[PDB]
RNA sequence: GAGCUGUAAGUAAGCUUUGAUCCAGAGAUUUCCGAAUGGGGAAACCCAGCAUGAGUUAUGUCAUGUUAUCGAUAUGUGAAUACAUAGCAUAUCAGAAGGCACACCCGGAGAACUGAAACAUCUUAGUACCCGGAGGAAGAGAAAGAAAAUUCGAUUCCCUUAGUAGCGGCGAGCGAAAUGGGAAGAGCCCAAACCAACAAGCUUGCUUGUUGGGGUUGUAGGACACUCUACGGAGUUACAAAGGACGACAUUAGACGAAUCAUCUGGAAAGAUGAAUCAAAGAAGGUAAUAAUCCUGUAGUCGAAAAUGUUGUCUCUCUUGAGUGGAUCCUGAGUACGACGGAGCACGUGAAAUUCCGUCGGAAUCUGGGAGGACCAUCUCCUAAGGCUAAAUACUCUCUAGUGACCGAUAGUGAACCAGUACCGUGAGGGAAAGGUGAAAAGCACCCCGGAAGGGGAGUGAAAUAGAACCUGAAACCGUGUGCUUACAAGUAGUCAGAGCCCGUUAAUGGGUGAUGGCGUGCCUUUUGUAGAAUGAACCGGCGAGUUACGAUUUGAUGCAAGGUU
């Protein structure tokens, strides 16, 4: 269960083994978007505040299950557990200790 | 907003209602006469009248229950 | 009351030509009479009203998205204030 | 022979293995298995009730 | 716990770690119509009255209450009539109405087609449909029983008994019960004798009355008359009833939760290959293809502010139990029974007992009364004419959790799709058809033709004959090309025999075409007999008909056998 600022690794796709930071997450259809990965090519006609433009190479969404968090000790991809520390709920790395990502 | 609407008097609640109902009328009136462009003020003033009428109903509930 | 029973102004090219005279057109609530439209417009705008004219319009059939239905019924008042004016932009 | 609650849980998840009481033997899990593994207390128990 | 402003895209305005959106618990608001209830009315609208309140110089207007009907309780008043009642008068109460899955249940009423190869008795069938009732179940339920043993001991339901007994134009067909085996499994209260007051007639005593006590049963009980005994018990489900306390779990939101990598092919791997790992999790669903170890989960474990839900223990509330004598008294009257006419009992009025209804008749009091399939007699059993009662049983509009040798879009609900909806009918009523881009919208920027539609490029994508009518796209049908044929010929359109001209196969004594010759009157259904001018089919595609349960009988098979079987 990856959050909005996390450094992740992709398992499946065109790009696999690739790093990148998630920038939006789309929860109710669980498709995150990772920078550099799934670069689409739109065909936009000219808009009210835009030029015509050819292809618009922006990032598409990746499924959440294709994306995995890394270990802050090993830099292996890892699953995520949960610990109760002073009432809050933090994210265990399941191979090592704490992963720290406010932003 | 239900923490300072409780702090009002039940005689300032009935004035803050008709203050907000004049406000809700003005930016519903200049929504038709089309110079508004900030239309989220309409919903937040409709809910404020609903906060102001929920606490000014449960005053009268408590005022009738302990009586 | 008294601002629940005026909903909107009516700004058309039939209505702006009546504002060349002292006549102002309002889309009032459907449950009201023209006496309390008069007693409401001189409470909001502080004018003095000579006459007022009501008419009901029926629901107008519209099809948006190729599914059929109706518009709301609406009640239109035309107030005819003696002196003063209603400031509009 | 009787219901061992820890054998019936330690074999519950392996595909192919089935735990059965000696009272609960039927023809369709005997003939489904390639091999029985009975105990001492169950071999004497199925011997008494089947003959 | 990080996004959010329904489906629903969008933009534009915004809102959120000070915790939004969402999820539960509780609460507030809750227009109008509708039993609709101030009056009316073509439901979702008119018109009020009254009392307050705002406003206005005053009206006009507006706000808030309150006003249907019978019903209950009150006091007013009291007609024809003198008292009295009728009736009117206010003032309280909100009791009734209406609705349903009303499926199941109990009552009131109650067909017909059909079967009997007609048909009337009979059957269909107390069925359907109407009504009225209700409840989570109802109904039934504590022997005037079943029986005939050394009998049992409320009711209901299940298995048998048994298609037996029996009924029946003894036709069609109906069709039990007891015993035995099981589920479930408790009994109570009242009237009456009598006693106590109380109250009135009345004459002081009796009667009547209320209330309280008393006591409810066949082994004859109880009043009574005796003797000997008390707060231990009992409990809101009957047995009389309210409401505490403190727990217990139970739902109504949730929270953790094991373990994989690499290479190959691919657009993408979960596949293949190689090496691991977890398992109280190898249920399942997702993820770009087929995943125990990617995700959601699962096994397991944990959790509740607040709401109810049951359920304990205290609290609380009620409450003496026996015995003997039975002299006397009491033990349910227009009842039981009888007659006549019906209905119900499996039983068609009969050898009809037993149970009800109408109409008239009309009893007995423990030495009583009822029943034991007519009737007597004798035995045996029971104690009618008062009432209440859980459970085992029925049903599913639903809710929660699941399941399927159940359906896959002409199926499966009519309805997988903004369905009882387009639509049809004056109305009740009838009622459709219509799922599939891709993994991801990346949904074709630009260029060209064109008024636009459309196209041709380019571009995206693994694929664009995946382009939004969008997965595959079969036939009928419509075309455009062709190789071989055809303008002297009579044709169920083929079939054998065959020259010529083309072609080269799942390579085998091949494929296409057919100058010409021989033979040859479609297919079903119906018939003695059909080319039939007898029926049916325009064609193509889908759909579209001996099934299931129960019983019976036969074989076949397999047990074991004078036994076999539940
Ligand atoms: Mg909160
Ligand atoms: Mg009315
Ligand atoms: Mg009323
Ligand atoms: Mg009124
Ligand atoms: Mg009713
Ligand atoms: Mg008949
Ligand atoms: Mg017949
Ligand atoms: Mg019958
Ligand atoms: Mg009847
Ligand atoms: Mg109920
Ligand atoms: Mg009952
Ligand atoms: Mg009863
Ligand atoms: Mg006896
Ligand atoms: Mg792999
Ligand atoms: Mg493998
Ligand atoms: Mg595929
Ligand atoms: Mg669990
Ligand atoms: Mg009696
Ligand atoms: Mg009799
Ligand atoms: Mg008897
Ligand atoms: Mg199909
Ligand atoms: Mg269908
Ligand atoms: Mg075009
Ligand atoms: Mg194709
Ligand atoms: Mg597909
Ligand atoms: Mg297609
Ligand atoms: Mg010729
Ligand atoms: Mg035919
Ligand atoms: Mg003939
Ligand atoms: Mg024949
Ligand atoms: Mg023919
Ligand atoms: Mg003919
Ligand atoms: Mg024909
Ligand atoms: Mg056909
Ligand atoms: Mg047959
Ligand atoms: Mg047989
Ligand atoms: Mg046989
Ligand atoms: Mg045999």
């Amino acid at each position: 269960h990856i959050k909005k600022g996390d450094n992740v690794k992709v398992i499946a796709g065109k790009d696999k083994g690739k790093e990148g930071k998630v920038i939006a997450t789309l929860p109710k259809k669980d498709r995150v978007v990772v920078e550099g990965v799934n670069i689409m090519k739109k065909h936009q006609k000219p808009t009210q505040l835009n030029p015509e433009g050819g292809i618009l190479e922006t990032e598409a969404a990746i499924h959440v299950s294709n994306v995995q968090l890394l270990d802050p000790k090993t830099n292996e991809p890892t699953r995520v557990g949960y610990k109760f520390v002073d009432g809050k709920k933090v994210r265990i790395a399941k191979k090592s200790g704490e992963e720290i990502k406010s932003n | 907003k239900a923490k300072e609407i409780r702090d009002l008097t039940t005689s300032e609640i009935e004035e803050q209602i008709k203050s907000s109902k004049e406000e809700l009328f003005n930016l519903r009136f200049q929504l038709a006469t089309g110079q508004l462009e900030e239309t989220a003020r309409i919903r937040t003033v409709r809910k404020t009248i609903a906060r102001l009428k929920t606490v000014a109903r449960e005053r009268e509930i408590e005022q009738s229950k302990a009586n | 009351e008294a601002r629940d029973i005026l909903k909107r102004p009516v700004i058309t090219e039939k209505s702006s030509e009546a504002m060349a005279e002292d006549k102002y057109t309002f889309d009032v609530d459907t449950r009201v009479n023209k006496t309390q439209v008069k007693m409401a417009v001189e409470e909001i705008f502080n004018v003095k009203v000579a006459s007022v004219n009501i008419m009901n319009y029926k629901p107008k059939k519209k099809r948006m998205g190729r599914y059929q239905g109706y518009t709301n019924k609406r009640r239109k008042a035309i107030v005819t204030l003696k002196e003063g004016s209603i400031d509009l932009f | 022979e009787n219901e061992d609650v820890n054998v019936e849980l330690s074999a519950r998840n392996i595909p192919g293995v089935q735990v059965t009481t000696a009272q609960g033997l039927n023809v369709l899990d005997i003939t489904n298995a390639d091999s029985l593994v009975i105990t001492e207390a169950a071999a004497k128990k199925v011997e008494e009730v089947l003959g």
